[PDB]
């Protein structure tokens, strides 16, 4: 029960999912994992090989962290000493592999992206493919340190300061999907995949609901009953929508967005900030 | 760098003065109550040279012999003999115990049902209580005490025969702020000092305080190579405890509840029932704060409140949740107000505070351990 | 409305607790005043008809005890047999150990005030000055030294700062002699102590006073309840607001870091707020086994300036070497017994009071 | 315990002459039932200087 960028959102999710629900989980990360995560550089090959040689996990999950940009790696380490045990990897990716324009994009569809971000997540799925899971997802929130750590919720301040207003962009079609909906999915990729083989090839999965960053803003303000009149509406995909078939297919989970994000958001509002102090 | 922030704690042993007081002081309390259970009792206590001095008031139906539970708890702490500074057998104890005023009996609890007594005199009391441990209280304060509690228990197991019982730990975390929650990283920094035997050399012990001490009470999580260790820093400490030093109650009143954090409204636990507010309104808060952190209504909180002489109900009574809460604070005021009675006849029921266990509270902290009645989360209906 | 209370209270002179701190500091006083480098760790304890000094001191001088204690308690007030205690007729005993020849500590200013102190605190010691004033004046012949007061304002979170609005409640207990009746005193205590110290715009119909509550405080001082030194750190710092390390002020001399930098800690939270640079702050200090090893500047959100921003501020204004501010605020000189009372902060008079003008 | 009135030009440590002279008397260990090292001293002289 391994997981990787475990101190990101995405990491921390899975970890917690795994652990609360009859699992020894230990997940790692490089900047500032300990104290409740071992902590390990992915680019460090001895490092990486110790505590895989020295856990014995059940299975592994490679979280991709950290969003924003809106606008470099070999994992295939990974692959060779994660089938080296007894334990199958996960690589997750990104619908910034497909056009977006002919929804929705199939598993065994052709990528075809542009630029930083796009073809550069093929490369590791290669790598983790070849040498012997991808289960690709689309945008990511859920319950955030920092507003930064997710491109949903960074525009919370943008919502909630009505004094200068803000454009929001209605180009992207998007399917805001829940971490805590992937934690999920992935426990369930997994605790099938040891009694039912052979589980692998790139999958897709992805919540119900379809948005668009300014539907977000405006999702977002009304559930915190907040003005959204200051919003605008105005090389990336127009709509990526992730077919989410096999999994789905199998036999998942789905939190609707206004609950969710008002779960997530709730602890950045603007009153709750200005009490966060140390001392009274 | 990030909102990072270091805070430090300490602790006593039982063999520092202010808690051998502090003990002393509860044992006299104890010894009262088992005879009276509504006794009135303001016991200070003086350690010196020599000497222990009992002052302060008492009115009770109770027969006491100063001497020997003043003696008898000198005993328990450990110094039986003159080379330890002090000798239970041998010391002066002094007494200048008089009666509670009638002045204050007539305004407090004279003529009166409990649920109306009065408080025993004015004050202000906070409870605070925080997620980052299992219970509910800061990292540095609980690691100190825990630390001079391992000191204490291996001395008596005799795996240590070489300590005395005066100790004095501190211990420093690296903090990392959590939308109002804090959030520990790492020990930033141990010391220990404590008292010793003449015979062993000064690596043995620095050794045992690092491998049979730190180690044991300190999860490895915590702990990593540039965490600094001062082990008996200055050599010395052959001698301690009161020879050469002064000591009396109420003078850790920080050590004794959040080494440092949440606050403190002055007022010092030892020595007191628990009409007197101070104790038992403060025992109170921090029932309060940890129901509601136990309760998931917030990650962290600190509750004030503060009471009139000859007054039952509270003058006043504050929340800060530090924005750690999807509730109002005024929404937790009011889920507090409708699940908890605070005046102190009300209290001693529900915390049951006339048993003869104070002298446990006396040294390790009062808040944070298992068995107290205050420490036993209430159920909240909201 | 997202309003608030919160309390603090204060004690007068004659509080045995307050004794017994003047007089650890008026103990301390005559040591510097002969030896400027003494050594005192000077504890006090105060009960019926006693005066006990305990401690270490490493001093030059030879100080009269007796004449040191008697007129500290003198000047409390309590001079006679009447009012509990006599500093004629009562018995000073002395155990210190003479001989002749690393922590937290918290500084916070909040601009609420002129004095830069919590509101509650401020008032609370204001009503136990007027007290002793009006005792002293003759003016209410019928006080006696001891006292206690408390005050809890109704407060207003105004964007990290606190706003306050008005007066909620006031306690005031003071002992008296056995002549004058209840209904006089409290009709005193309202009209001549609270309505002259409480600003008006804070005193409404709705506040309440809790006025001698406990009905008669005719025995009192020493005689009602044991005093020691170290048992009122609170109500001699910020009144539950702020924070604070553990360590009590009186009897112990500037080498002493528990005092010494403290009132470095606040001179400096005071001189931040007085500067304009934060509406409110709290100030940490980690002194290590030199310089202080960490500072953390808390301003609650109430500055534009970033945290090392004030930081740097603080580093290019203030010496915060232990030697270096017993120079900048003169700590050597023998008169820390006017600080054992009414609170160690939130007075002109006192070196940590003055703001630095700061350069950056 | 030190009790009565002394008038005089002296500084004597009191601590020094009790601790000496119990000292010399042999009472060294808390097993003799006192000790000249860690018994409490206690000073209530009333002294003046003309
Ligand atoms: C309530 S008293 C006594 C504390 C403890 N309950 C006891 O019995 O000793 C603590 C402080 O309150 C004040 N006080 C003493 N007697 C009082 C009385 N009869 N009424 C009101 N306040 C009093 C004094 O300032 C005293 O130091
Ligand atoms: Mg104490």
């Amino acid at each position: 029960v391994l997981v990787t960028g475990a101190t990101g959102l995405l990491g921390r999710a899975v970890h917690k999912e795994f652990q609360q629900n009859n699992w020894h989980a230990v997940g790692c990360g490089f900047r500032r994992a300990r104290p409740k995560f071992e902590q390990v550089n992915l680019l460090d090959s001895n490092a990486v090989h110790h505590i895989i040689h020295d856990f014995q996990p059940h299975v592994i999950v490679h979280c991709a962290a950290e969003r924003r940009p809106d606008v470099v790696d070999a994992s295939g380490n990974l692959a060779k000493e994660a089938a080296a045990v007894g334990a199958f990897l996960i690589y997750i990716s990104s619908d910034y592999v497909f056009d977006g324009t002919n929804p929705p994009y199939r598993e065994e569809d052709i990528p075809a992206p542009l630029n930083l971000y796009g073809k550069t997540k093929l490369d590791g799925e290669k790598a983790v493919l070849e040498n012997n899971a991808v289960l690709r997802i689309p945008i990511l929130y859920g319950e955030v340190e920092k507003l930064e750590e997710s491109a949903v919720t960074v525009m919370f301040d943008k919502v909630q300061f009505s004094n200068k207003s803000a454009n929001m962009d209605h180009w992207q079609q998007r399917f805001p999907t829940h971490v805590k909906d992937v934690a999920t999915v992935c426990r369930q990729l997994a605790e099938k995949r040891m009694l039912d083989p052979s589980i692998k090839g790139t999958f897709h999965w992805s919540g119900n609901e379809q948005m668009t960053k300014y539907e977000m803003a405006c999702a977002i303000a009304d559930a915190f009953n907040l003005p959204s009149s200051h919003l605008r509406p105005i090389q990336r995909p127009r709509n990526a929508q992730l077919d989410c078939s096999k999994l789905e297919t199998l036999g998942g989970q789905r939190t609707p967005f206004r609950i969710g994000i008002k779960e997530s958001l709730w602890p950045f509002l603007i009153d709750k900030r200005w009490r966060q102090t140390v001392f009274h | 760098e990030e909102g990072t922030f270091l805070f430090t704690s300490e602790s006593v042993g039982e063999g520092h003065p202010d808690k051998i007081c502090d003990q002393i002081s509860d044992a006299v309390l104890d010894a009262h109550l088992q005879q009276d259970p509504d006794a009135k009792v303001a016991c200070e206590t003086v350690a010196k040279t020599g000497m222990i001095l009992l002052a302060g008031e008492i009115t009770s139906r109770a027969a006491v012999d100063y001497q020997k539970v003043v003696r008898e708890a000198v005993k328990h702490i450990g110094y039986d003999d003159s080379s330890k500074g002090f000798d239970y057998k041998t010391c002066n104890v002094l007494v200048a115990l008089e009666q509670q005023s009638p002045d204050i009996a007539q305004g407090v609890h004279l003529d009166r049902n409990e649920e109306d007594i009065g408080a025993g005199d004015q004050g202000l009391m906070f409870g605070y209580a925080t997620d980052e441990t299992e219970e509910c209280m800061p990292l540095t304060i609980v690691l100190a005490h825990k630390l001079n509690a391992k000191l204490a228990e291996l001395r008596r197991n005799g795996t240590l025969p070489w300590l005395r019982p005066d100790s004095k730990t501190q211990v420093t975390v690296q903090y990392m702020q959590d939308r109002g929650a804090v959030l520990p990283i790492r020990v930033h920094t141990i010391v220990i000092s404590v008292q010793h035997d003449e015979e062993v050399c000064l690596d043995e012990m620095r050794d045992a305080l690092k491998e049979k001490v730190i180690k044991a009470v300190v999860p490895a999580k915590y702990l990593d190579e540039d965490t600094i260790y001062h082990l008996q820093p200055s050599g010395r400490f052959v001698i301690g405890g009161p020879q050469g030093d002064a000591g009396l109650t109420g003078r850790k009143i920080i050590v004794d509840t959040y080494g440092g954090w949440g606050a403190h409204g002055g007022g010092a636990f030892s020595g007191k029932d628990y009409t007197k507010v101070d104790r038992s309104a403060a025992y109170a808060a921090r029932w309060v704060a940890k129901s509601l952190v136990k309760g998931g209504l917030c990650r962290r909180v600190l509750v004030q409140v503060s009471y009139a002489i000859g007054v039952s109900h509270p003058l006043s009574i504050s929340i800060f949740h530090y924005g750690t809460s999807q509730k109002s604070e005024r929404e937790l005021l009011e889920i507090v107000k409708k699940n908890f009675d605070l005046r102190p006849g009300v209290i001693v029921r529900d915390l049951d505070l006339k048993k003869p266990i104070y002298q446990r509270t006396a040294a390790y902290g009062h808040f944070g351990r298992d068995s107290f009645p205050w420490e036993v989360p209430k159920k909240l209906k909201y």
